[PDB]
């Protein structure tokens, strides 16, 4: 086997910046006869199939912005993004299209840094339709914040918190490089139906005061 | 017009089998190396099988990780690339992609498929149950916020969610699946749009497309 070593494994740029990811192979990729290395660079955006980025070690595929450039031969290749942009957010895989078994590298996540942004918070009461099933799900959505680190506390009625809460961060937005998260506290119809003031409060670097969207009802 | 579309993938019990297929169109199938690539959950692309052009005998090659259980074939008459998956195990769970290994000066993968998800699990399928996400007109600030709680389903695989509304102001946020308590997943999809694009007794339908199964859709009131 031929190993593809890619570094850094993560990159966090402010955008408008220029970056360079590297990719070395344990074996020469270069033809000793046609003189061309058999190494490709792929770009893999969030939940999309890979897309041809660079072929040969430097040929940029038709359609790719002139921002992407690739050099090297032998075993140590690079990939430089001249002016990082919000859609550059993806994973960059280099591959050995030299010989079987074909191999890829770990890849390099490119992350965009931006100015802190404040989260928009929302609280949605459990659905009637769902109630009538035993369950009750109070979902709270937090949209467009930066940085991602954001704690959310679920104080059921008086004050509470628990292991009955699910949390999900969105990918980095390919437009604002901002995050979004949802926090779902799901209890029982009965359980739910005990208390009545349900609250959601996030604690983000942004503001000092825990941001608290809330709602009271349950009787109804 | 070089298109590759793979199919057949979802829940499969350990010991089970599957036959993923790759429908290749817009080019001379009969003479391009075809390739199978898989992508485990939080892992790199991983190369598995390899077919060859009707140029040097449609010979194969298989990754060590699969040499013996998977078997690659091609229906030359119909331009389809097959992958016979025998004795699946949980480590086999990944998105499968079929690729064209083009060769000009060099070799590189010119066109990739969309992929197809294969979950090798002991557990059993459970369709999501769609609950509307609405705010009593005492919480809506304008823009309106609406969503679909896609709940208690299995497997996770692939979930594409689309709304019956699009344009300038209209945002869609699909949160990744979360393993709840039952060891079943939950996800949510919120749509935000102009309050005038979501008056009353109107509604927007959200559509769930999971793995290889038929569409599931709910009508959510603004
Ligand atoms: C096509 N390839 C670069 C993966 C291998 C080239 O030699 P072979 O495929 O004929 O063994």
């Amino acid at each position: 086997d031929i190993v593809m070593t890619q570094s850094p494994s993560s990159l966090s740029v402010s955008a408008g910046e220029r970056v360079t990811m590297s990719c070395k192979s344990s074996q020469s990729l270069l033809n000793s006869g046609n003189q061309k290395n058999f190494l490709a660079w792929y770009q893999q955006k969030p939940g999309q199939p890979p897309k041809l980025l660079i072929y040969g070690a430097s040929t940029r595929e038709s359609g790719v912005p002139d921002r992407f450039t690739g050099s090297g031969s032998g075993t140590d290749f690079t990939l430089t993004i001249s002016s990082v942009q919000a859609e550059d957010l993806a994973v960059y895989y280099c591959q050995n299209d030299h010989s079987y078994p074909l191999t890829f590298g770990a890849g390099t996540k490119l992350e965009i840094k931006r100015a802190d942004a404040a989260p928009t918070v929302s609280i949605f009461p459990p659905s009637s339709e769902q109630l009538t099933s035993g369950g009750a799900s109070v979902v709270c959505f937090l949209n467009n914040f930066y940085p991602k680190d954001i704690n959310v506390k679920w104080k059921i009625d008086g004050s509470e918190r628990q292991n009955g809460v699910l949390n999900s961060w969105t990918d980095q937005d390919s437009k604002d490089s901002t995050y979004s998260m949802s926090s779902t506290l799901t209890l029982t119809k009965d359980e739910y139906e005990r208390h009545n003031s349900y609250t959601c409060e996030a604690t983000h670097k942004t503001s000092t005061s825990p941001i608290v969207k809330s709602f009271n009802r349950n009787e109804c | 017009e070089v298109k590759l579309v793979e199919s057949g993938g979802g829940l499969v019990q350990p010991g089970g089998s599957l036959r993923l297929s790759c429908a290749t169109s817009g080019f001379t199938f009969s003479d391009f190396y075809m390739e199978w690539v898989r992508q485990p959950p939080g892992k790199r692309l991983e190369w598995i099988a390899a077919s060859r052009n009707k140029g040097n005998k449609y010979t194969t090659e298989y990754s060590a990780s699969v040499k013996g259980r998977f078997i690659v074939s091609r229906d030359t008459s119909q331009s389809i690339l097959y992958l016979q998956m025998n004795a699946l195990r949980a480590e086999d769970t990944a998105i499968y992609y079929c690729a064209r290994n083009y060769y000009g000066s060099t070799w590189y993968f010119d066109v990739w498929g969309a992929g197809t998800t294969v979950t090798v699990s002991s557990e059993s399928a459970r369709n999501p149950t769609i609950y509307p996400l609405t705010l009593p007109p005492a919480l809506s600030s304008d823009p309106v916020i609406i969503g679909c709680l896609i709940h208690d389903y299995f497997p996770s695989g692939t979930m594409n969610v689309t709304w019956g509304k699009s344009g300038k102001d209209i945002t869609t946020v699909n949160f990744p699946p979360a393993l709840a308590s039952g060891g079943r997943y939950t996800m949510s999809n919120q749509l935000t749009l102009p309050a005038v694009e979501c008056p009353e007794g109107e509604s927007v339908k959200c559509s769930v497309q999971h793995d290889s199964n038929p569409v599931q859709e709910l009508d959510v009131n603004c």
